[PDB]
């Protein structure tokens, strides 16, 4: 039932910049909160897991921290396959709410 | 499912004949005279373990009685 | 009239001043006032609808064990592991089986052994619960006086009369007084409370059948089991006391159920009371309510009438009424209207001296018509007595002979005082006036006596009960210390309520 | 990868039916849980059901609680989403995302395409 | 040659009949023997390749809750009821939470609170067993001889090679003599049951590191698990140890999760060995093997060599060995072929009168080119002594000087005796001949006195020894009974148990 | 209001002179007070946010170790070096190892070897610091009287209303009266220094929760560390209890790390409270708070008011408040604007004489509109007494009856009174008047006992206090001097501390 | 490590629960009583030591506790 | 998970060394010599028990001692 609030979800910035976007909480989540790249006319992927560790496969430059009120998604350098829509999701509390979606878009 | 509290222990005080009040009576007392009739030869060792108990010639009688009561119904 | 045929009727009396008196009224039990000036009114608790009930662990009894599987590992393998072990709609238990070269394994030892069967439950009883909130008493009053012995128990229509008339008590109003108009307006402030010690007291509910058990009974059932809060397929929480495992070898152990739990949890209900159900609510026959009654509004009807000055026939043959009480039904043949019958007893009619007390206090006519019956309620002496009716020729006459003595009337009212006493126990001392030194002060010892009793025994048959006042006779004949009269006192005690049926 | 194909969305009318395949592929399905999740056009992501490993035990969300009905083949390696008596209000596309089990700790793992299932009049 | 650098090494003899000196070949310590006139091997356990295990409990520690619901009830609606509740992939707890008006309810009271969580377990452990039958010994003989220090521990080639040569030795066959064809060939059958106590040790792996815990601790420990007959999505049997439940009121209370419990169960591992996984088999190094050496087939290779008669330049300056014994290495500068070198020792070089016995028995040159190493073992008496290498002229010598004496040989020789004793206890006596009264009684007093000691203390660790010690020795000194030299006994069997690392 | 679904509510009167009643106000615990003819207020701590925190040492508890080396000596060179001996990045332990001509020496002897090793810890805990006077509590007031139970724990919105207002007690100002405009200010000067004996507790942050240990046990880990004034890449002050060195021979040891110790310190926590973060801030609930309520400026609200003259009908069914306290909520169907309930108690409705204390001083009606709902708290005497609503006709009556005696009642406000000082200890005192013999003499035998135990005892666990209690208890019955009673004394000195949960 | 000091030493007593208080009465109890349950000999080894060791009956029974508390946690 | 057993109860006695052998010597010496660091009125406490306990004088040692090794563990 819970909401996931986050930074506005309009941004438009280069190749090879360093974005880092916060996910707001409306409880104590408590560490247990994912993130997703989602392209249009593409099923998303696993982004981070457990609010701060990564799967294999996606690059080390994705780096997630913070829990309790705010969490955040951390990119190094935005590739131009990074340009993409992302959304924090709790999973704390059932049931699993997602959270708005934000564009990354060229500048 | 094998024992099952007895609701006579809280049973409802009050002016109505409660579910099994015409069979409360001798129920109890039934079960002690049909397995007192079916091993009748437990009198014996009943007795004899009061007269090695308590030796009043009041407390041996009534220690037969709690131990003749405490045997069909194991407690 | 309505209090006539119940055996357990009691009189009550004494209000000269206040006019407060005082009663408790049980199921089984009607009770009928008697007043200075005022009409005699039976009161009687008919019903009490338990509305509105929740729900708490609804048990099972009928259990289907199916679709059941096995599962084992030779003695170094660790235990067994099984798809239907993972979830709560299936019973397992893991089990040591002797296993070796004929079972296949490798060495020879306890090889683990794990078993599952889905449990079915069909037949469950349900156990709802009674706040002591939404209670409905019904008492139904009934006045002495203008009515033939056809409406005794007729109570098709009071509406449109008033010699009876019926009153609601819920906890959200006692207050409520019963408006008999033309006799006045019975006062009548109940306490709902204090009825059958309820928020102990559930509903047992099986097979189309109900009970009222106590909660201590409820909650120590054995049985599977799932909070009432709930719908279609329920989640068990202890399915072990239904289903037993006999451990047969090769790697397959059989698993057995016990069969329909109905006559052991009925032989179980020893001392539960019987409830039925009229669709949402649960009305039941039984319990107690110590109501309190305002006699400031009841006036004779017909005191201003007067005497009747015709035949008066007999009818209906006048008989005892099992306390000593005589219901005469006398038909006034005349036309005289609303008018009053001149009735009294007599030891004798050369002087016609009234001895014993007229129960119908002013018993009237208020037929106008030709033939006009009419039911009274005379209480003679011990000994001979006329019956005298009319006021003078065509009086008509009914020897009597009330049964007994006094001293028998004081017996028997000791012996239902003290079964009174025995069914209620602290409220007992509410059956009179205001109390000085017998309804408040000795309430304060019986209560404290009665709750250090029910605190201290309180959980014993009927037998054992008889049991433990023969070990306290026992005691209470050879001891030379001062705790004689006190192990004699919990003789009484017991035996008392052994007395009773 | 993960080949989670989706199948069986179309044009609903009000009140319809719909069962929604979904065949999945590159991995042991027994021993993972599946989920399913909706995409609302003009709002965010959702969850409307889920599903455990043994095949019985059904979740779903308060929306469509009584409304879908939703199992699973082993054999045939299909997950099923019996849909039936729907409303306008459920115009998404119902991905069927695996869930990730005892490897990444709650979490939506791997999603599928998801299909398109619009109903209006 | 392999029994040169181990400072555990121990010397055996004495077979004049018989020829089967029975030995224990522990993991650290290498076993030299001396024979009549046989060659010295030594040998020398090197693995235990623990082969083909199964699994048992695999417990887990890293925990992650997630999905957690809640549900309550009004303090008499019973308890509550979940989805959640009704699958074991979810911990559950019921708590009774005061509920109010600011809660919603119609009461004040203990109303019911059920949570839910699912556990997920990421990082688990699996304790593997280990059957006794499968186990697989190698051991690794080493003859004393025509080799020089290159090929102490060179293990790489010894099929093609003679002087050194391994043997397996698994349950289904003891029965393994290797063929050092020139030497003869050593009979050698062991006894791999009785090792280290197996059948008790499961194979705790964790983090890709492995372990051999006692079945006793494995079995102990409190953690959530699993029987180990399974594959993915796992059913824990308990989880109720890794999830502890703060009761928060207003209808959720908060399900924390107790973290990692990997530096836990590392620290709780105080007595456990370290193994390593060798893929499918678990090879280890530790515990024991009490073999018995039939050198029936041991044969002199030189002893038909003629005497070499040239140079014998020393190489590698000969060094003591830490009980006395000196490694000579020397390099023949001559061609003489498969000859013999006629090494002793002497007191005086006057008279050339061997004193101290030759470790490596009849030293041979088995090449034939122009320098050709070969390494001794020689044994000085206490006191100085000269080492002679050579026939005539052109003789070698270095003075040698052994410290020590042979009452300081007999004390180092009587407390590696008691470590040995402390170390293995039943197995202690099994090191020399064929007994009559030390090694088949002393074995049996010493088997009935391990057994009571083992299963009378059989649980305390180096400290409480320690405690319990002082108390008996705080006992054995206040005492006028005869029970002073059992408490005594008590502590000599202690503090020598403590007295090794 | 807000004190009613708390199960810890105290009760505080007895101001006739001074008005400055003083009470500790735990967490868990909320206080309602009584006046003589001032307003109810409910007074509750809320939250504590300890606010600005330093760092303290940072331990570590995930090592990882890497990038590992090592060198020897042979038994004559001395000890062995290492490039990574010389940064404090590295751990480093040397170790003698016996070595010979099979690893290339030239003696056989104790030849030295040194192994390094690179320690990265990955998740390390942080030991914030908690400064006295930067502590923020949070004391959210709530009258009684014109608010209905949807405003109980309703919290949005108290700077427009006043029925509820909250003050924050900082060290630097203690000097907050709020302003309950109409129901004039109550003052209230807290001592926010002595609360929950701050500059002893530091605040340990580990993966993202967080506790209030004390400095004794914060200071007495065993763990790596570095102090908190620190950045990026520190310099760990003890590493050697994170690693492990297993010594193998052949010039290398093996450097094994313990694990993650999380569940190790998890399960060291066993008293610690837990706590939030906010932030910056971290907010935690726990504690208590000895503050003092000048009522100087509480008036009562209506009290020129005059008797609603209306229906007041019932609504949302009175229930009893686990105290014996009963919240009567009703709704006035009338239109007499500001005006003021006449409730009352009664034991008998024909006289209506009122005996039970109403806790809702002056209950009035702020609104005006049709329906006006009102919440009131009225408490019984023990037995049966009616609750009273209404002037005249169109009053309402709920029959209550109140369990339990006034012995009880003592009985029960004993065993709390003993629990709040097991709580609090010197403290616990400091609940009502000025105090001539029972407020301030007692506080000081009891400050001079409870510093005389804290220092004895002090340092025991919740296991350990009842064996000492069991010990003291065998000497307070086998004795025969003077010391019975002081045994005795520390026996109810710590069996009271293990009654309470 | 090895030896950290448990927080129940200097428990911060107060209103609201701590942090291992459900866990915290049956703590020591589960390890004594699996202590002793898998080490029986110990039992009669103590028993032993006490009787051996105490004056009056009333101090070889403290004796006894006081050893088979000591040996589980080995102090 | 509060309460893990201590594989020191069951020591691989074998010419190896053990997982924790050099901590091993002082794991529970620390645990002991903390406690009365940072709790020396227990010292007090026991003294003045022991002085009540003990019948002779080199009981009463024993009683401190056995005390001052108890309460370290509360075990």
């Amino acid at each position: 039932d819970i909401v996931m609030t986050q930074t506005p979800s309009s941004l438009a910035a280069s190749v090879g910049d360093s974005v880092t976007i916060t996910c707001r909480a409306s409880e104590s989540v408590s560490t247990v909160l994912n993130w997703y790249q989602h392209k249009p006319g593409k099923a998303p992927k696993l982004l981070i897991y457990a609010a701060s560790t990564l799967p294999s496969g996606v690059p080390s430059r994705f780096s997630g921290s913070g829990s309790g009120t705010d969490f955040t998604l951390s990119i190094s350098s935005l590739q131009p396959e990074d340009f993409a829509i992302y959304y924090c999701q709790q999973s704390y509390f059932s049931p699993r709410t997602f959270g708005g979606g934000t564009k990354v878009e060229i500048k | 499912a094998v024992t099952l509290p007895s609701h006579s222990t809280r049973k409802l005080q009050t002016r109505s004949q409660t579910w099994l009040e015409s069979r409360e009576y001798t129920k109890h007392l039934i079960r002690v005279e049909n397995w007192i009739f079916r091993n009748p030869g437990f009198a014996l060792a009943a007795a004899a373990i009061a007269w090695l108990l308590g030796s009043s010639t009041s407390q041996k009688v009534i220690y037969l009685v709690m131990i003749l009561l405490i045997a069909p119904a194991y407690s | 009239i309505r209090c006539i045929g119940v055996s357990n009727r009691d009189f009550v009396e004494g209000m000269s001043g206040g006019t407060w008196v005082d009663v408790v009224l049980e199921h089984g039990g009607c009770v009928t006032v008697m007043a200075q000036d005022k009409p005699t009114v039976d009161i009687e608790l008919v019903t009490t609808t338990v509305s509105n009930m929740a729900e708490v662990r609804s048990y099972c009894y009928e259990a289907s064990i199916s679709d059941m599987a096995s599962d084992s590992r030779c003695p170094t393998q660790g235990e067994a592991y099984l798809d239907k072990q993972s979830d709560t709609q299936y019973v397992c238990k893991r089990t040591l089986v002797d296993r070796g070269w004929g079972n296949g394994c490798g060495l020879f030892g306890k090889g683990s052994l794990v078993t599952c069967a889905k449990f079915a439950c069909s037949k469950k009883m349900t156990g709802k619960s009674i706040q002591p909130e939404n209670l409905e008493y019904r008492i139904m009053l009934s006045v002495h006086g203008s009515q033939h012995s056809g409406m005794i128990v007729n109570d098709t229509g009071h509406e449109t009369d008033e010699n009876r008339a019926k009153v609601e008590i819920t906890p959200n109003s006692p207050r409520a007084e019963a408006t008999l108009g033309g006799f006045g307006s019975l006062g009548l402030d109940c306490e709902p409370r204090t009825g059958l010690d309820f928020s102990d007291l559930y509903y047992l509910t099986m097979n189309n059948k109900h009970w009222l058990v106590h909660k201590e009974w409820f909650h120590d059932i054995p049985l599977p089991w799932h909070a009432g809060a709930d719908t279609g397929t329920p989640h068990w929480n202890n399915k072990e006391a239904l289903v037993e495992f006999k451990d047969a070898h090769a790697k397959r152990q059989t698993v057995v159920v016990l069969g329909s739990q109905e006559g052991a949890v009925h032989t179980a209900l020893a001392g539960a009371l019987e409830a039925e159900m009229d669709g949402a609510k649960g009305r039941l026959s039984s319990g107690h309510l110590k109501c309190r009654l305002k006699m400031d509004k009841l006036r004779l009807k017909g005191v201003s009438y007067s005497l009747c000055t015709a035949a008066f026939t007999f009818t209906k043959i006048p008989a005892e009424t099992l306390h000593g009480t005589v219901t005469v039904e006398v038909q006034y043949a005349g036309t005289d209207g609303p008018c009053k019958v001149p009735a009294q007893m007599a030891v004798d009619m050369q002087t016609l001296t009234p001895v014993g007390r007229l129960i119908t206090a002013n018993p009237v006519i208020t037929e106008s018509t030709e033939n006009s019956k009419m039911m009274l309620e005379l209480d003679p002496p011990f000994g001979d007595s006329y019956i005298v009716i009319g006021v003078g020729e065509k009086k008509i006459t009914h020897h009597w002979h009330r049964s007994g003595s006094t001293i028998g009337k004081a017996f028997e009212a000791t012996v239902r005082g003290a079964k009174r006493m025995a069914v209620l126990g602290d409220t007992a001392w509410d059956f009179g006036s205001v109390g000085g030194a017998l309804n408040s002060l000795g309430k304060g010892i019986h209560q404290i006596f009665g709750a250090a009793f029910k605190s201290l025994f309180g959980g014993m048959s009927w037998f054992s009960q008889i049991l433990i006042g023969t070990l306290l006779m026992w005691l209470g004949l050879n001891t030379k210390n001062g705790s004689i009269s006190l192990m004699c006192l919990a003789l009484g005690g017991v035996l008392i309520f052994l007395s009773t049926a | 990868e993960v080949q989670l194909l989706e199948s069986g969305g179309g044009v609903v009318q009000p009140g319809g039916s719909l069962r929604l395949s979904c065949t999945a592929s590159g991995f042991t399905f027994r021993n993972f849980g599946i989920h399913w999740v909706r995409q609302a056009p003009g709002k965010r992501l959702e969850w409307v059901a889920f599903i455990r490993y043994d095949g019985r035990n059904k979740y779903y969300a308060d929306s469509v609680k009584g409304r879908f009905i939703s199992s699973r083949d082993n054999s045939k390696n299909m997950v099923y989403l019996d849909m039936k008596s729907l409303r306008p209000e459920d115009t998404a596309i119902y991905h069927c995302a695996a869930d990730g089990e005892e490897t990444s700790p709650g979490s939506f793992d791997y999603w599928g395409q998801g299909t398109l299932v619009t109903v209006s009049s």
